[PDB]
């Protein structure tokens, strides 16, 4: 794959079968994630009720930043209470299912998009917040960066959504900024990364991509995040900023533009790993040249003929 | 009524005099086509002027007839007179006395022709040739202060004193808005956004007009924009493409604080404004100094006015307050100041007359006109 998927492949492919089957079957299966999200799928008082619930390091400052009312207003009347150990949970009855292929298949594919959807929330925040910065600085824009620098404190979300990695974001009236305070702490990933995340900002500076978001980096922290609590300048840390523009959250590009800047590190992540299997590949290539080399050291000699399964020949 | 036309090196402004604005605005370029013609029938024109050589800009070698505040194509400057009147301002100059407006210490020739293209080709029944920066006084409602003026093509000073002029104090900067677009191309191209042709200059002449700023302290906005993400702005260019820029946004309006960006010798516009100023008689200074007039577009930078305070508060002996007298209209000043000056009822008297000049050729304007 050259891109990973946003939402999580097992939930999507067992809800699509259980959404269509005849006989559902009971379940209990507690299933892995990026970044150290949980999902537990359980039938727990019927096979024709299914409980998923997410469980995630950060959820408590997801929150703070309206994660509960986006969640409400995705998942309705199938929300339910939060199992033990789990952070949010959803009911899904089999029987009470949408009357139509395509409405269960955007179900499905909604609750296995659960840990962007979590997520999202302060990425709605900082859009719908830069919507109202954007009309008060269209009405006057001599007052506007004073309401800039303002946001840039007063409207910033930190969330320390793993331990090696803070993202922080705030709105200004023409964007949203995100900066990715990011790590690698296994050394060959931390080698290769150095590479990655260099070839990513020398990227955004050639001609092909000058619509993208514009990208900066470095290993002190932008100005603005240099006294968020957690961030730290010594720590190996390097800083990738992302500023979103009006054009790359407009109403028709918001939902994709969220749930690819989450998975930002992960398809770098995903890429340092993958490009091991690419090296191995170019390495055994050339080893295969240098056979060659020592070939032409063996004299030559012709081998007796021999079928297919080793066994000698007799003819010619 | 009175006509007034304010000839500007990038922009015409055209009205009616008693007027509280231009009825005309638009670009001081004649456009000529580049590419063959092959659709016979279809509407071509040998030549475009204004905002049709300015929306037709693609297929056209656009040129400025006025640059650094003197006409250098008159056949150009023809064209755009014959435009603003009968196509623009829809007049007859034939029965419309004129207010032109020109730079101090201009080529005497340029006053000459001006004149001389009024009567004997526009048939004008009178005309005047305005100092263009004490019109801006005018437009203040002030008989004193200190004006800066910069257009498109020249910037200047005129201290002048309960309505008399210093003209030794005077003094003209070939550096304005032209030269701030020509060193805007310059650096866009270190971002990798190469702009080359005519028509590319106005492109560039838009993303000066929306994106450039001036910082109130440049080495503090230079170590800001080290930590860009704030200062980083996006502007969409007419094929769709964007370019994205920071610390240009500022090094280009640096240039009239530091001429020596586009390798010119001279002082900044602060340090100009006081060498003007201690150019005047000592009494008088006191009250230039809180008088300090704004106009013309290449003070309509944000964070100019303040950073012209600060720098000449910084020359200045602390004594004294300094303000800095930038109206939001400053753009339309000198236009309005002829206004107010070809409306006003004591100047009927000063208006160089058709008979007038009959009886002494274009060297008229000489003797009358400042
Ligand atoms: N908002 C602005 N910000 C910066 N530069 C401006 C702005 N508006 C206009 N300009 C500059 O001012 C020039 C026109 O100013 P103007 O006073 O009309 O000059 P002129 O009379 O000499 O033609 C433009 O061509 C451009 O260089
Ligand atoms: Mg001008």
């Amino acid at each position: 794959m050259l891109s990973l998927d946003y939402n999580n492949i097992f939930i999507y492919e067992l809800l699509t079968e259980r959404f269509s089957s005849e006989n559902p079957s009971s379940i209990d299966q507690v299933v892995t994630d990026f970044d150290g999200v949980t999902f537990h799928i359980s039938t727990p008082e019927e096979k024709t009720k299914i409980l998923i619930s997410l469980s995630m390091k950060c959820y408590p400052e997801l929150v703070n930043y309206g994660t509960l009312d986006l969640l409400k207003q995705i998942y309705g009347a199938y929300v339910h209470e939060p199992e033990m150990g789990y952070n949010f949970s959803i009911l899904i009855d089999l029987q009470q299912l949408p009357a139509t292929d395509e409405e269960k298949e955007q179900l499905a594919m909604s609750i296995s998009m659960l840990k962007r959807n979590v997520l999202a929330a302060p990425f709605h925040r900082a859009f719908t917040k830069q919507a109202e910065l954007a009309d008060l600085a269209r009405k006057d824009p001599e007052n506007a960066p004073m309401l800039d620098k303002q946001a840039t404190s007063q409207e910033l979300m930190a969330i320390h959504y793993r331990d090696e990695e803070t993202i922080v974001l705030w709105p200004e009236h023409d964007r949203v900024t995100v900066v990715f305070s990011t790590k690698f702490r296994e050394e060959t990933d931390r080698i290769f990364g150095k590479v990655f995340l260099q070839e990513f900002v020398d990227a955004r500076r050639r001609p092909a991509i000058q619509t993208a978001p514009q990208v900066l980096f470095s290993y002190d922290p932008p100005l603005e995040i240099r006294d968020i609590q957690g961030i730290q300048k010594g720590d190996d840390f390097g800083f990738v900023t992302f500023v979103l523009f009006e054009r790359h959250f407009t109403p028709q590009n918001r939902e994709d533009c969220i749930s690819h800047i989450q998975v930002f590190r992960n398809t770098l992540h995903f890429h340092i790993k993958a490009s091991k299997a690419y090296m191995h590949q170019r390495m055994r290539k050339r080893v295969a040249d240098f056979q060659k080399v020592l070939n032409r050291a063996k004299p030559d000699v012709e081998l007796e003929r021999k079928t297919a399964t080793g066994r000698s020949f007799v003819r010619a | 009524t009175a006509l007034v036309c304010d000839n500007g090196s990038g922009l015409v402004k055209a009205g009616f005099a008693g007027d509280d604005a231009p009825r005309a605005v638009f670009p001081s370029i004649v456009g000529r086509p580049r590419h063959q013609g092959v659709m016979v029938g279809m509407g071509q024109k040998d030549s475009y002027v204004g905002d049709e050589a300015q929306s037709k800009r693609g297929i056209l070698t656009l040129k400025y007839p006025i640059e650094h505040g003197i006409i250098t194509n008159w056949d150009d400057m023809e064209k755009i007179w014959h435009h603003t009147f009968y196509n623009e301002l829809r007049v007859a100059p034939e029965e419309h006395p004129t207010l032109l407006t020109e730079a101090p210490l201009n080529p005497k020739a340029n006053r000459e022709k001006m004149t001389q293209i009024m009567f004997e080709t526009f048939n004008v029944p009178a005309m005047y040739v305005a100092i263009q920066a004490v019109l801006s006084l005018y437009a203040s409602g002030r008989t004193t202060g200190i004006v800066l003026d910069s257009g498109d093509g020249v910037t200047h000073n005129v201290p002048i004193y309960e309505g008399y002029a210093l003209p030794h104090a005077i003094m003209r900067l070939d550096l304005a808005g032209r030269d701030l677009t020509d060193y805007l191309m310059k650096i866009l191209t270190e971002r990798g956004y190469s702009f080359v042709t005519t028509a590319e200059r106005e492109i560039v002449r838009d993303i000066k007009e929306k994106l450039c700023y001036v910082a109130l302290d440049f080495e503090n906005e230079m170590a800001t924009a080290a930590s860009s993400s704030s200062l980083e702005k996006s502007y969409e260019l007419p094929d769709g493409q964007v370019i994205t820029i920071g610390n240009e946004r500022f090094r280009c309006p640096e240039t009239l604080f530091q001429p020596s960006f586009i390798g010119m010798e001279s002082a900044g516009i602060h340090e100009t404004t006081y060498n003007s100023i201690m150019k005047c008689d000592i009494d008088i200074r006191k009250d230039l100094y809180a008088n300090n007039v704004m106009s013309g577009g290449t003070t309509m930078y944000p964070g100019i006015a303040d950073r012209m305070q600060k720098e000449i508060t910084a020359l200045a002996p602390s004594t004294m307050k300094i303000k800095i007298i930038a109206p939001p209209e400053r753009k339309y000043s000198v236009w309005i100041g002829g206004s107010i000056l070809a409306s006003l009822s004591t100047f009927q008297q000063m208006w160089i007359t058709k008979q007038e000049y009959d009886e002494a050729g274009p060297s008229i304007v000489h003797r009358k006109c400042f």
